[PDB]
RNA sequence: CCGGCCGGGAACUCAAAGGAGACUGCCAGUGAUAAACUGGAGGAAGGUGGGGAUGACGUCAAGUCAUCAUGGCCCUUACGACCAGGGCUACACACGUGCUACAAUGGCGCAUACAAAGAGAAGCGACCUCGCGAGAGCAAGCGGACCUCAUAAAGUGCGUCGUAGUCCGGAUUGGAGUCUGCAACUCGACUCCAUGAAGUCGGAAUCGCUAGUAAUCGUGGAUCAGAAUGCCACGGUGAAUAC
């Protein structure tokens, strides 16, 4: 019927609802060459469904708010691996060893008092 | 820098314009306020701005065209 | 109800919220929208609810 | 460091042609976080080098980045005044680290009106051994020889 | 249709709150919706911690103002007289709209 | 030719032309080219005389060269004779705009010499 | 304590309203022109020490002029003070 | 109505309460058979997963009699109190902390894609009209996932300029205005026109950073009649290098 996963990417979030039929990508009711898929972050979205081959057997519709051209991307990647369950996980196995099943840990550390940022330090006096 | 619709003549000191009419020119004045400006109805006054610690005499010029009071009146000190 | 046209600063009776059978006072009044906010002081505390014109009646 | 070595943080292969050493090189030549900018210029150089030239598109960096790629480096060992260039034999991550520091370094510092034709000069001089990165190999290579007290 | 909105300074306050007003509703006979979240309001207050001398040192603090919307769907006799007057929920200030 | 420019603006854009006269920036520039039927996206290499006519009559209307300078020089000598603020600060070579004579305002008063 | 800045002040509060905060609109109406006459001169006779700009913010409790809050209506070491001690609904510390 | 706008679903983006999960636990090797360590499996994450709060007995007779309290001392028709103006902003100087530059990696112009965190009633101030504009008049919604501040910017397409003291960068100065406020007067912000200094990545020296960090680009808040390159907070892109 449907098989979905949300993803984010540490600003983003996505709906990924996977459906039969042709190998087309929608996302957020426009094409993915489109929207970034000529410039930035091109094949990443492609990196989980490349191992396993499916060509032209499911369509993804996918809406996606938040973050940038890499943060919606990203939110896309976690999405379709958590919505890689459709069949038998005999094939999730070995996307875990490319490392896109594991959900990044990478997310901005906060502003401290008395920093410029997250970790710089103001400049000290030579004497 | 001036006031948007017109000159913002202080009341008091528009009180003495309007006496300065019938009196005509007379001896220095010696007023506390600085913030009046000039307009060619206040040319001929030989009124004394205040500079903190004196009174300068300043008489008033066609030159002073939107000056206030407050830029004839000396009130720091140079070396 | 009767009397429809209403003060600020009088009292009524809430008929159809939550505070049937009790009596509060308007404390602002909005004729464009014709809604009163009336405050009920139940526990204390002020508590604003909304009332139309013809569902509650002047006391 | 101290308590125990530590590598630096491993990365995939690059987006367009699926090769490990030019994701090092976008990388490194970035600047300001901007990476699309960044490999726009890369691909641009690499592109027209590869038409001028003749030569493939492998060859285009693999064949400039052969001619500045090292074989020794130098060891700190202190015996000229608490540093010194005693050579030995460079590991592979440093003998490719050190090659495109120094071309980078070199297009940084050519002379030319855009980074696209300093680059693709730069990566031109170097595989005929004329450019400034061929200077900088062709310059440690000696002191490090003439500072052979040891090996 | 009853819209009731709850406001509370502490999590462990306001759900205890709205769950006498679930169950005074839902036991007598009417219509009702369960608890709408609707995000909690974070203020913050950073403020110089040493009185005399302070450069680059400061005290942060902060309140989390909790918000609930019940929503009951149908207005009843059952729930209009019996709803409210029996939490003694004076820390929660609650807010109706028709 | 003395098109009221200080001298010849040729071998560059029409906009850089007119900027490179004392008198005229960016805004004035392309005020004369669009009332007048000038290319602004182009340069003025071998342009028609019929088009710095219309140039040269639209240039006039605005302050030209030198009496604009003295139009300041007589706008500043008038307050340095008249005795205020403005020209105690200009006679002494110090800012007028509130500009702090603590450490910066080099420009005006000049170079450091402790 | 200083009692000369809380006496100005506590003067100034109820004086800012017995002349201004009525005949200011009025100022704001006529002399800065709406729709120069004469009507403009009557309205500039308003107190010079009772406006509302010379008004400075001060705490409740000591009249300090500096790191006052509006909110809380007292300074961040009288905040930090009710705070500490646990007089201030919900003031926890911030630690995300 | 081609608008989530309306039945419906409340699945779910998001939102927020209660739980579960990571405890050297599972195996092998090593170690002393003890603690513990390394690799692998499971898992979203293995050896306090990442970050923050929380700074021991004590130290500098460290700073604050100026937030307040207080011993002693001093003034008391005066070191007390009110008011106008001025100073706290000066200028032969030195030093610290910051911001903007020296460019084709960029300048100008058009079009266009994606946020998070907050604040808001003498408020935020839509929409409409006037002015090139700063802004004024008219004038909805809401004390807040509704309404506003607020159009996110770097990015990406083309056209222009080609290494110059330049369409780089803007100092100083004049003329003419707007907003707040009795009132811009030495000593404010912003807008328009004109002027286009120095500066070609900086001597001796010195600082910050081990991964979502450094760097870079925007947003909001406190104080605030009206005034920040400072302080606090949030996200976009996103490294280099450890022998």
């Amino acid at each position: 019927n449907q098989y979905y996963g949300t993803g984010r990417r540490k600003s983003s979030a996505a709906r990924v609802f996977i459906k039969p039929g042709n190998g087309k990508i929608v996302i957020n009711q426009r094409s993915l060459e489109q929207y970034f898929g000529r410039e930035t972050a091109r094949m990443v979205v492609r990196q989980p469904l490349e191992l396993v081959d499916m060509v032209e057997k499911l369509d993804l519709y996918i809406t996606v708010k938040g973050g940038g051209i890499s943060g919606q991307a990203g939110a896309i990647r976690h999405g379709i691996t958590r919505a890689l369950m459709e069949y038998d996980e005999s094939l999730r196995s070995e996307l875990r060893k490319a490392g896109f099943v594991t959900r990044d840990a990478r997310q901005v550390e906060r502003k401290k008092v008395g920093l410029r940022k997250a970790r710089r330090r103001p400049q000290f006096s030579k004497r | 820098r001036s006031l948007k619709k017109g000159p913002f003549i202080d009341l008091h000191l528009l009180k003495k314009v309007e006496k300065a009419v019938e009196s005509g020119d007379k001896k220095p004045l010696r007023t506390w306020s600085r913030r009046s400006t000039i307009f060619p109805n206040m040319i001929g006054l030989t009124i004394a701005v205040h500079n903190g610690r004196q009174h300068v005499p300043v008489f008033v010029t066609d030159e002073m065209v939107g000056h206030k009071l407050g830029e004839f009146a000396p009130t720091r000190t140079y070396r | 109800r009767p009397k429809t046209l209403f003060e600020p600063g009088e009292m009524v009776r809430v008929n159809d919220g939550p505070f049937a059978d009790f009596n509060g006072v308007v404390e602002e009044v909005d004729y464009e929208k014709s809604r009163l906010k009336v405050s009920v002081s139940i526990f204390g505390r002020a508590t604003p609810v909304e009332l139309d014109f013809s569902q509650v009646e002047k006391a | 460091p101290r308590r125990r070595v530590i590598g630096q943080r491993k990365i995939l292969p690059d987006p367009k042609f699926g090769s490990e050493l030019l994701a090092k090189f976008v990388n490194i030549l970035m600047v300001d976080g901007k990476k699309s900018t960044a490999e726009s210029i890369v691909y641009s150089a690499l592109e027209t080098l590869a038409q001028r030239s003749g030569k493939s598109e492998l060859e285009a960096f693999e064949v400039a980045l052969e001619n500045v790629r090292p074989t020794v480096e130098v060891k700190s060992r202190r015996v000229g005044g608490s540093t010194y260039q005693v050579p030995v034999e460079v590991r592979p991550v440093r003998r490719n680290a050190l090659a495109m520091r120094w071309i980078v370094e070199a297009a940084r510092k050519r002379g030319d009106k855009s980074m696209a034709l300093r680059l693709a000069n730069e990566l031109s001089d170097a595989a005929e051994n004329k450019g400034t990165a061929v200077k900088k190999r062709e310059d440690v290579h000696r002191m490090a020889e003439a500072n052979k007290a040891f090996a | 249709r009853i819209r009731i909105r709850l406001k509370a300074f502490d999590h462990r306050l306001i759900d205890q709150a709205t769950a006498e007003i679930v169950e005074t509703a839902k036991r007598t006979g009417a219509q009702v919706r369960g608890p709408i979240p609707l995000p909690t309001r974070k203020e913050r207050f950073t403020v110089l911690i040493s009185p005399h001398v302070n450069k680059d040192a400061r005290d942060q603090y902060e309140i989390r103002t909790h918000l609930r919307l019940v929503d009951i769907v149908e207005p009843t006799e059952k729930t209009v007289d019996a709803l409210m007057r029996l939490d003694l929920a004076a820390g929660v200030d609650v807010q109706i709209s028709l | 030719a003395r098109i009221a420019g200080i001298n010849i603006p040729d071998h560059k854009h029409a906009v850089i032309a007119l900027t490179s006269i004392y008198g005229v920036g960016k805004t004035r520039s392309k005020a004369i080219l669009a009332a007048a039927g000038i290319a602004e996206d182009v340069k003025i290499s071998e342009l028609s005389e019929g088009q710095i006519d219309t140039l040269r009559d639209e240039v006039a209307k605005f302050v030209v060269e030198g009496d604009l300078r003295r139009e300041i020089s007589m706008s500043i000598k008038r307050l340095m004779d008249l005795g205020c603020y403005r020209g105690l600060r200009h006679r002494r070579g110090l800012p007028v705009r509130g500009q702090r004579t603590k450490t910066n305002a080099r420009t005006r008063k000049g170079p450091r010499k402790p | 304590a200083k009692q000369s800045m809380k006496a100005r002040e506590v003067k100034r509060v109820a004086l800012a309203d017995k002349y201004f905060a009525k005949r200011a609109e009025l100022k704001a109406i006529i002399s800065d022109v709406n729709a120069r006459w004469n009507a403009v001169l009557k309205l500039q006779t308003l107190p010079r020490d009772s406006s509302p700009s010379r008004q400075r913010n001060r705490c409740r409790q000591t009249g300090r002029p500096h790191g006052f809050l509006r909110k809380f209506g007292l300074s961040r070491i009288k905040v930090r003070e009710a705070a500490m001690r646990g007089e201030i609904p919900g003031l926890k510390k911030a630690s995300w």
